[PDB]
DNA sequence: TGCGAAATTCCATGACA
DNA sequence: ATTGTCATGGAATTTCGCA
DNA sequence: TGCGAAATTCCATGACA
DNA sequence: ATTGTCATGGAATTTCGCA
C-alpha cells in the first residue's frame, strides 16, 4: 500500500517506470503496459503469488513467469521467480540437470608391473559346471589379465583366487569397485597381512574401473564369438581366453600385453623373433625403454557448458538406486575437499564425508 | 648359437608323496631353466591327469618351447605325448638313473626340497596354505652367479616382496627332534 | 612353387619390389626386410595363415596383421587379412559398428488437432488402487494429453480408454510402439471401425514414439515432486497432473496445449485475458495463425563418420533381446527401399520384409 | 459488454431414470454455452458423489467460469456448493419451476433427449456403449443460427467424423409400435 | 545515438524402461 | 510399411528506460 | 624431387550391468 | 579418502618403390 500509494498519485519510485500511466480500478493498482492491462499486486502478496504459479506443474523460470505475466506485473519479476525456484525442495531434488560433467581425466599409467591390480566381476553367467562369476584381475602397467571362474561374487573365492595369483607376485596397490566381496573386513584383513593398499573407486561410477571393465568387455566378446552355434559352456574356454587376450596386440601400443610383462614372447603362435640374437639383460633393457615411451592420452576438450566443483558450493549427489516415482537427488550438500578436477568431497545428506565423482553430483540451481 | 631366453626349457618333476593337506599328496615342480622361476602346484597323485591339469593352468599363462623331465610314467606317457604335441612342446627326457638338469636347475630343485622340510616339521599337513609365500621366497632368492632374482629376470623390474633376511634352511636342533620323532 | 621359383633365382614378379634379396633357407623362400628376416609362404598357404592368425582372438585388421608380421611377410597382406574378416561369421555378428547413425529427422508437426494421436503406456507403478499403469495419450498438434489409469496394458483397457476419450472427437491417425495392446487383431478392428489409421513405429525404438515419451517423462517428474514426503498414491493425481500440463506454457511456443487446442483459457489459475474483447470467429482466426507459425526444430549437423543407407547394401539388424554371451547382431540382409534417410526396409534373416531404424542396423564391415 | 466465449457457462441437467444399461440409470448432460458442445456421463443415481464424480472428469479437461442449473437437490446440496468454491467455480440456479437457459441450449437439450429415444427403441439397455457417437453426432451437428458446429466453434476446424447425412430424429411407425408396447 | 540493466531468446543437457 | 522430443537454467543477444 | 600405391597412423564410435 | 578405457575399420597422412 505505502508504495503503491505514492505510485497512483504520480511520483517516482525506482524500478516503476515513470513513462505508464498507473491507476487505480476496482480496489487495485494497475498499468497499461504494451501486453496489456496489469495489476500491480503489494509487495508483501508477490511471494504468494509465485508461489501459487509454480506449484501449478512446479514449472522453472520462463514457464512460471509467463503464468504470472497474464495477469500481474511488477519491477524485476523473474527475480522474484528464481528465488523461489530455489526454495523449492521438490523441484531441487527432482529435476534434471542441465550442466555436464568436466572432461574425464586419463591418469597416468602405472610405471611397473605389479604396481596397481585392477579387479572387479563378470555375472551372473549361463550356470558352466555350476559357476557363474568371473573374477578378472587386470594388471594396470602391461594389461596383463588373470581369469578365475567363481560360484558367487564373495570374499572368499575373491582370497582363494588371489592366493594363487599372488603366488607368482604380489603387488602394492588393488584397485576395485566398492562391492561387497572387496568392501569386507575380511578382504582388508587380507590385503593388510601381504602389505597390499586396497584403493576403492568412487560409489556407483564404473569408469573408474576403466581399466578392468574395457578388459570384460573383451573377455565377453571373445567368449561370444568362440560360442556361437554352442551351448554356452565357458568354463573350460576361460585358460583360452585368458592366453588368447594376453597375447593380443594392442593397434596403439604395438605390443602385447604378455610382451610388456615378459619382454620375450613364449611358445605361442606367431610368436615374435626380434630380439632373439639379444642377451636376456639386453631384452630386458630394451623392455625398460619401451615400458616408458609408450602412448598415453590426454584429457578432451570439455563440453561448452561444463560445470567444475568449487570448494563450498552447493551441490546434490544422485540417488543410488531410486524407487518408482521418487526423486533422482539427495538434498543440497557443501563440496568440502576439490580432490581432483572430477573428485570431490562432500557434507552427506546424512552427515557423514563422502568421496564421489562429479558424475553422479549436479550443481544446485539458482544458488 | 642364441641365448638362453625365458620360457625356452622348463624343468618339471614331482616331489612326493607328502602328508596329506587339503586332500592334496604331492608338488609337481616347474622351474624355468633361465631365469630359475619357480612354479608349485599340488596334486592328489604322480600322474598323468594330475601333471595335465597343473601344467593347463601355467599354459594359460606362458607356453614353453621345451619340457625337460625324467623318465616317469607321467611323462613318458602317450597321453602327455598327445598333449604336448598339441601345444607345440618339445618333450625332452634324461636317461634312466641319470638325472641331469643345470646346475642352477640342480640347486633350485635343492632349494625347494630343503625349504619345504624346514616348514614341514611343526605343522606337516599344512603346506598346501604355504605353497604361495614358498614360492615368493624361492623366486626373490638372490642368485650368486647371474647376479638377479628370478623374479627380476623374468619381469625386468624389482619386487615388491625382497626376502633380504635370508633364512639359514638348515634345521634347528630342537626342529631335528619333532623330525626324528616322526 | 612356381610364382617363388622365378623369385629365387632372380627374374621380377609385380607386387615384389627389387630391391631385396629373395633367398632359400630351411627349405623356405625369405627375404631380408628392413624389419628382419621373414618368411614368404606361396600362394596357397596364405589363406589358411590369416584364418589361423585371426583365430587366436578374432581380431580386427591391424591386430591380426601383427600377428602375421611377426614371422611372414608378401605383397598386400592387409587385403588378404580384411578379405577373412568379411568372411568370418562369428566377428560380422558380434563386433561393435563404429559408424554412427545419420541425423535424426524432425517430421512436420501435424497441422490439426486430431490429426494424429500418440499413445504409449507408463508403467508398471507402485499399486495405487489396483491400478498399475497408465495410458498417456497425446494429440501431435497440440501437445494436449490425456491420462487413464489401468491395471495391465492390454488391448481391452486402451479400448476402454479410447471410446471415452473419443466421445469428444475422433482422430485420422493414431501412431503408437509394437507393444501387446496395440498390435493386436482386436486393437486393428476397433480403429477400422472408426475410421482410424494405425500407424506403427520401427520395432525397437522408442524415439519414434518420442512425442508420447517425452510427456511420460513430464507426467512421471510432477507426480514424484507431488508425492515427495507422501505414500505413492498417484491414482488420484492422474486429474491434476493432466490438468497441469495441459495448461503449462512450453517456453518456446509461448502457448499452452490447452490454448493451441481450444484458443482460450478456461477457468485455471492465472488465465489469459489478451482476447477478451474478440469474437470467437476472430478468436479462431488468431487461432489458426499461431498454429501454422509454431517453431519447429530442423535436422541436426550429421556427426563426422556417420553413414547413410543405400539400397543393396549389405546391413546387419541388431539383436532385440540377446542372450547372455550371445552376439548383438542378426547375420547380414540387404536393403531393399529407403524410406527416409533414417528408415529403411530389409530382406530380414527369416526371409520376411522388415521395416526398420537404422539406429538398430550397422553397416557390414568389409564389403 | 465482452463476447460470449466457450467455458463461460457449462448448462448441467439430469436424463432419467432410464433403463439400466451395465448398472447405470442416469446421464448427467453438459452443454457449453457458447458452442453448444455437449458431454455425456452415466451415473447410477441422480446424487451430489455421482455429479462430483463426473463433473471431475470434465474438470480435468476444462473448467468453466460458471454452472448453470435447475434446482435439483445434487445441484443445491453444501456438498456441491464447496466442490464449485474450490475449483472457483460460480454456481447458478434458474428459479423453481421456471427452467430458463437459453434458446440454443434449449434446442441442444431437446435434441439430446430425442437423439436418445429413438435409438432407446429396439435396444433399451445398450445405451452405454452408444454414447459416445451420440456425442459426436450432437457436436458435429449443423447450426442454424451461427453457421458452424460445436465442434468447429470449440476447436476452430472441421472434424474427422463430418454427419452429413441429417438423421431424421422423429419415430418411424415401427419404431411407435414397439414404443407403445413397453 | 548511446549507455546500463532488464527482458528475451538461445541452446546444450538429459531422460522419457 | 516410416520419421525424436522438449523443459530446464546459465549464457548470449535484444530490448527497454532514459537522456 | 615427384608420382601412384601401399603402409601406417589417426580417431570417432561404442560397450564394459 | 581419488581419477575411464581401448578394439575397431574407414579416412587421413606418411612412407615406399621407382624413376
Ligand atoms: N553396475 C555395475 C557395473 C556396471 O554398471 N557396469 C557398466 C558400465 C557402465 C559404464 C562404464 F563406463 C563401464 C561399465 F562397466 C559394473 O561394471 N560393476 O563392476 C558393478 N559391480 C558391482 C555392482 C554392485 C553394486 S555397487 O554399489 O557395488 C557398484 C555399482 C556401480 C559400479 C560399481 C559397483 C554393480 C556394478
Ligand atoms: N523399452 C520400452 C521403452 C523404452 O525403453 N523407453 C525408453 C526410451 C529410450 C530412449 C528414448 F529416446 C525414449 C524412451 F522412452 C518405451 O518407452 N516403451 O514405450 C516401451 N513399450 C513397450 C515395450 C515392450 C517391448 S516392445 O517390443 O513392444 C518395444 C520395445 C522398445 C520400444 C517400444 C516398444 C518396451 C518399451
Ligand atoms: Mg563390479
Ligand atoms: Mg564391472
Ligand atoms: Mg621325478
Ligand atoms: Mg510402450
Ligand atoms: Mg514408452
Ligand atoms: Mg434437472
Ligand atoms: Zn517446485
Ligand atoms: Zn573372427
Amino acid at each position: 500500500d505505502a508504495e503503491l500509494d505514492q505510485l497512483l498519485q504520480g511520483h517516482y519510485i525506482k524500478g516503476y517506470p515513470k513513462q505508464y500511466t498507473y491507476f487505480l480500478e476496482d480496489g487495485k493498482v494497475k498499468v497499461s503496459r504494451p501486453e496489456g492491462v496489469k495489476i500491480i499486486p503489494p509487495q508483501s502478496d508477490r511471494q504468494k503469488i509465485v508461489l501459487q504459479a509454480h506449484n501449478l506443474a512446479h514449472t522453472g523460470r520462463e514457464a512460471t513467469l509467463l503464468k504470472i505475466a497474464n495477469l500481474y506485473w511488477w519491477p524485476n519479476m523473474r527475480k522474484d521467480v528464481v528465488k523461489q525456484l530455489g526454495r523449492c525442495q521438490q523441484c531441487l531434488i527432482t529435476n534434471a540437470s542441465n550442466k555436464a560433467s568436466g572432461p574425464i581425466l586419463r591418469p597416468d599409467r602405472p610405471q611397473k608391473p605389479f604396481d596397481k591390480f585392477f579387479i572387479d566381476y563378470i555375472g551372473p553367467l549361463p550356470p558352466s559346471q555350476g559357476y557363474l562369476y568371473v573374477l578378472v584381475v587386470v594388471d594396470g602397467m602391461t594389461g596383463f589379465t588373470w581369469l578365475y571362474p567363481t560360484k558367487a561374487p564373495s570374499t572368499s573365492a575373491t582370497v582363494k583366487s588371489l592366493n594363487v595369483l599372488t603366488s607368482i607376485a604380489i603387488p602394492k596397490v588393488i584397485h576395485s569397485d566398492q562391492g561387497a566381496a572387496f568392501t569386507s573386513s575380511t578382504f582388508a584383513e587380507w590385503a593388510k597381512e601381504r602389505g597390499i593398499h586396497l584403493e576403492f573407486s568412487t560409489p556407483y561410477h564404473p569408469q573408474s574401473s576403466g581399466k578392468v571393465e574395457r578388459k570384460n568387455s573383451d573377455i565377453k566378446r571373445l567368449l561370444t564369438k568362440l560360442l556361437v552355434g554352442r551351448p554356452t559352456k565357458w568354463y573350460d574356454l576361460l585358460p583360452v581366453v585368458q592366453l588368447a587376450l594376453n597375447n593380443t596386440y594392442s593397434p596403439v601400443l604395438k605390443y602385447t600385453p604378455h610382451q610388456l610383462l615378459f619382454g620375450i614372447d613364449s611358445n605361442t603362435p606367431f610368436a615374435n623373433q626380434d630380439t632373439l640374437d639379444l642377451t636376456r639383460e639386453e631384452e630386458l633393457s630394451l623392455l625398460q625403454e619401451i615400458r616408458t615411451s609408450l602412448y598415453h592420452p590426454s584429457t578432451p576438450p570439455a563440453s561448452s557448458r561444463s560445470w567444475s566443483p568449487v570448494v563450498g558450493q552447493l551441490v546434490q549427489e544422485r540417488v543410488a538406486r531410486p524407487a518408482s516415482l521418487r526423486p533422482r537427488w539427495h538434498k543440497p550438500s557443501t563440496v568440502l575437499k576439490v580432490l581432483n578436477p572430477r573428485t570431490v568431497v562432500i557434507l552427506d545428506h546424512l552427515g557423514n564425508n563422502r568421496t564421489v565423482s562429479i558424475d553422479n553430483l549436479k550443481p544446485t540451481s539458482h544458488q | 648359437d642364441r641365448p638362453q631366453k625365458p620360457f625356452d626349457k622348463f624343468f618339471i618333476d614331482y616331489i612326493g608323496p607328502l602328508p596329506p593337506s587339503q586332500g592334496y599328496l604331492y608338488v609337481l615342480v616347474v622351474v624355468d631353466g633361465m631365469t630359475g622361476f619357480t612354479w608349485l602346484y599340488p596334486t592328489k597323485a604322480p600322474s598323468t591327469s594330475a601333471t595335465v591339469k597343473s601344467l593347463n593352468v601355467l599354459t594359460s599363462i606362458a607356453i614353453p618351447k621345451v619340457i625337460h623331465s625324467d623318465q616317469g610314467a607321467a611323462f613318458t606317457s602317450s597321453t602327455f605325448a598327445e598333449w604336448a604335441k598339441e601345444r607345440g612342446i618339445h618333450l625332452e627326457f634324461s636317461t634312466p638313473y641319470h638325472p641331469q638338469s643345470s646346475g642352477k636347475v640342480e640347486r633350485k630343485n635343492s632349494d625347494i626340497k630343503r625349504l619345504l622340510t624346514k616348514l614341514l616339521v611343526g605343522r606337516p599337513t599344512k603346506w598346501y596354505d604355504l605353497l604361495p609365500v614358498v614360492q615368493l621366497a624361492l623366486n626373490n632368492t638372490y642368485s650368486p652367479v647371474l647376479k638377479y632374482t628370478p623374479h627380476q629376470l623374468l619381469f625386468g623390474i624389482d619386487s615388491n616382496t625382497p626376502f633380504a633376511n635370508q633364512d639359514t634352511l638348515d634345521l634347528t636342533r630342537e626342529e631335528e627332534l619333532s623330525l626324528l620323532q616322526e
